């Protein structure tokens, strides 16, 4: 159904064995997304 | 000093004094990796291709490049070690006479 695949694909062991990539056009890796923090404040009166 | 991204990594990484940068903390202008220089046409070529793929997957690639390219200094790090005020850096007060 299709000739061809244009999209970010990346490319290991299992999917060299059938397809065929080529010469990679963005090197990249994994990593870990989380929430950040509220940095908040403590500076009300000159007393602290 | 112009040169290669992999080798001027490990020379600032491998220095005394930390005396040494990268600039653009790690910056590279034209990304083509290193790779093994096949005869053409060989039959061997899609058997290597199978072999390093390999490697990553059962992360032995990192465990070398840990064993091997590791350095010591931390010029990730911004911190300046200190600085010392000059003409330069204290210009503002003087024009504010000015």
């Amino acid at each position: 159904q299709a000739d061809m695949i244009v999209a970010p694909l990346t490319i290991n062991n299992e999917r060299a064995q059938y397809i065929e990539f080529s010469k990679p056009f963005k090197y990249q890796g994994l990593t870990i997304l989380v929430k950040k923090e509220i940095p908040r404040s403590t500076l009300d009166s000159f007393m602290q | 000093f112009i040169y290669d991204a992999a080798v001027l990594n490990y020379m600032a990484g491998r220095d005394e004094g930390c005396k040494l940068v990268t600039i653009g903390s790690g910056k590279v202008f034209a990304s083509t990796g290193y790779g093994i220089a096949i005869q053409k046409d060989s039959g061997w070529k899609r058997q290597v291709d199978l072999a390093i793929l390999q490697l990553f997957g059962d992360g032995e690639m990192e465990e070398l490049e840990a064993l091997w390219l590791t350095g010591i200094c931390h010029n990730e790090k911004n911190e300046v070690m200190s600085s010392q005020l000059d003409i330069d850096n204290m210009a503002g007060v003087f024009y504010m006479l000015g």
